[PDB]
């Protein structure tokens, strides 16, 4: 709450306005057309997304030597599987264990491993996750996303500050030995790769 | 700069707001939004970094609450007002014809094959930072390193919550554009990268998670020792 | 707690705004806004520390831009709802009643000679929080002294700016009132008392005035050395 | 500008139906009274105010060892005048010089010595003074109060984190020689107490 603010309607009101004239001037300006905006959002609606980094989960679990590539070079190992580009020109993936969970987040902004993930969540560029889960880790886990990390297990927090993006590889749900590479792909979720979740169970 | 923006370890910004799904843009208004990151690059005169930068000089109660894509619009008038290819008087006589007008067409225009090709190119190809640099790192992993309390006004990458804290170097990742530079216009003059492993004890003191480290990426200037 | 609030040192909140003149009370409501300071320590229950307190919890984004006397109303109802000596339930019932009654009667109520005499007695006599303490002052003027990183998420004076700094002890005041304890409820616990000079280039290293000191009052257990 | 923010006249509106909402219950319990309500008004409206400051500073001025006894123990020197109370139960009083220039604030609130200065000027309690002041403080005298404190000298700002409340003797303008102390105190302003501008001249 914040007496001060206007209705979501009036804030989407004024906001449409602005950025509708804004545009008029970018498209005068020819540094804007309609086909440009088309194509980035087309490209991030269904060309780009978590179905991607969840190639890169299945086939580190399936594959040693190709996980040891990812966790040594993560843009070079996602180029073998065609994938990369902006916004994770730069990716260093960290490994879910046993003794270590890693959860990522950009404190500064929203900086987010696009290649492999697609475009952050809303709650992820959002003040509330970015200042709770460097100081929080562990209780923000539980609160937010009903995930206990035993307090004997070290909590990793990697703030995304450079270029360099950080991507979640997390733990291989017990109870799936032998799938196949498009059955453990249904247990990997954006979540499970941000490290605000573990992979799904059974 | 010291802006509100710098949210790590700041309290009381209250519980996370995450529905069950969501779109990737909720309103025809966000994907223009977002067009404006490769069209602002797409023509080279500014990058990432002064992008960035234009984002932190908000109104931080405008920032703290305003949609997310709401931020891009702000920053991309504030480098077009500072260019005087934006003009403001213009801009609000348009606003308000589209807040009066608002299924208006928009101008005329011819499509532009070159920018699908610059966007497609971008997107699969990427716009790396990483550059070779004359000089050696001057750090290596294992060494013990406190981060600068310097406290520049323009951008700058420099989290308050890691000042003056020590830690240890995890990585050495090459050398990559320096925001202190490039976010101020001074273009990219490169450093050598590092991650660096700090303790929660070391980041909040008696307050932090027993067993918990924050690794956080500074440039060669941000570290001595 | 690492709150917003906290803002010496913070960039980007913009000019000051200082109309000419003003009025001591803007309009009657921060009358009534101001009255509630002395009406909450009258009833014991809670001091000025808890006060302090409720006002750090409030949404930033309506700290920042609201009327000032606006906190005062914000921590009176924070402190009436966890009191359960408020109920939100009739606040709201009553807030919407005034809203579409402007001018509707406040309550029938007798006058209280002993509340006139309460505010006279305060305001002439002064809430002194000095207190006397067994133990000595573990500091002395000349003293060079690191305040404290701990990073309390319940009421404390730890101004972010100032913490891990270096600065030298300027005066010893006695023991007062230890906000630590009395802003969480759990008493006034009094410290000894110190104010601490602290350069510009230690608070804000190169970027800071190279003529310039700050003085920040510092509870013992805040300052080590 | 704050695009998702109500206009002031909403802001008022709301405000008020809140405050005699909350007005009304707490005269219900016994706690507040219109009489109540309206002395507390009528003390810091016409009782309390920096005419009080101005007499403790013309004393200090035009009385070598009242000013020692000031500097020594504010509280105590203001008792003096029959000045003292709420929210100035421990005053430090600094001394301007030509060597050194005081500039007084509360970063983490409003804290202000109310017995001699009476209530605070809005924008004393307001985030811009109160960011700015312990970081810039030559820029923002310059640039708020038209007020240039030359680099070479020290300017300190004293910072109110505790009860103690700091208060600026300013420097006795110069041409005033045997000036009556009624005379002297049209010179002392609540700014020159803050610190923000020196004395009026002349
Ligand atoms: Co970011
Ligand atoms: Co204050």
């Amino acid at each position: 709450e914040n007496i001060t603010r206007k209705s979501d309607e009036e804030i989407q009101k004024e906001i449409t306005a602005r950025v509708k004239a804004l545009e008029s001037m970018l498209i005068e300006q020819g540094i804007l057309t309609t086909s440009m905006i088309d194509r980035m959002a087309e490209i991030y609606e269904n060309e780009v997304g978590p179905h991607l980094g969840a190639k890169v989960v299945v086939k580190a679990w399936t594959d040693p030597e190709f996980k040891k590539r990812l966790l040594a070079d993560g843009t070079e190992a996602c180029k073998e599987l065609g994938i990369g580009g902006l916004q994770g020109e730069d990716m260093m993936w960290v490994e879910n264990t046993d003794e270590v969970h890693h959860v990522v987040v950009c404190t500064l902004c929203s900086c987010y491993p696009w290649p492999v993930l697609g475009l952050p969540p809303n709650w992820f560029k959002e003040p509330q996750y970015r200042s709770r889960v460097v100081r929080e880790p562990r209780q923000l886990l539980k609160e937010e996303f009903g995930f206990e990390v035993p307090p004997s297990k070290e909590i990793k927090v990697w703030d995304s500050s450079s270029e360099m993006r950080f991507v979640v590889l997390p733990q291989r749900p017990a109870g799936t030995d032998g799938w196949s590479e498009e059955e453990l792909a249904t247990l990997v979720t954006r979540e499970s790769m941000i490290g605000v979740e573990p992979a799904k169970a059974v | 700069m010291n802006g509100v923006y710098d949210v790590g370890g700041t309290d009381g910004l209250g519980p996370i707001n995450r529905p069950a799904d969501e779109p990737v843009f909720r309103a025809e208004w966000e994907k223009v939004a977002f067009a404006m990151f490769p069209a602002t690059f797409r023509a080279g005169f500014m990058g990432l970094d002064e992008f960035r930068f234009g984002i932190e000089q908000m109104n931080p109660a405008e920032y703290l609450e305003s949609p997310y894509y709401w931020h891009w619009i702000r920053t991309y008038i504030h480098h077009g007002v500072r260019t005087g290819k934006i003009d403001l008087e213009e801009l609000e006589r348009r606003t308000q014809y589209y807040r009066e007008n608002p299924d208006a067409p928009l101008p005329e225009h011819e499509q532009k094959p070159e920018l699908i090709e610059f966007v497609n190119q971008a997107v699969y190809g990427g716009l790396p930072a990483s550059r070779e640099v004359d000089r050696p790192p001057k750090f290596k992993e294992g060494d013990v390193v406190r981060f600068s309390t310097a406290s520049p006004k323009g951008h700058a990458r420099r989290a308050r919550y890691v000042r003056g804290k020590t830690g240890t170097v995890v990585k050495h990742h090459g050398a990559y554009i320096y925001p202190d530079t490039a976010g101020n216009g001074l273009g990219e003059c490169p450093e050598h990268l590092y991650t660096v492993r700090f303790t929660a004890q070391e980041l909040w003191g008696p307050e932090g998670d027993p067993n918990s480290s924050v690794y956080y990426d500074c440039w060669e200037p941000y570290i001595e020792l």
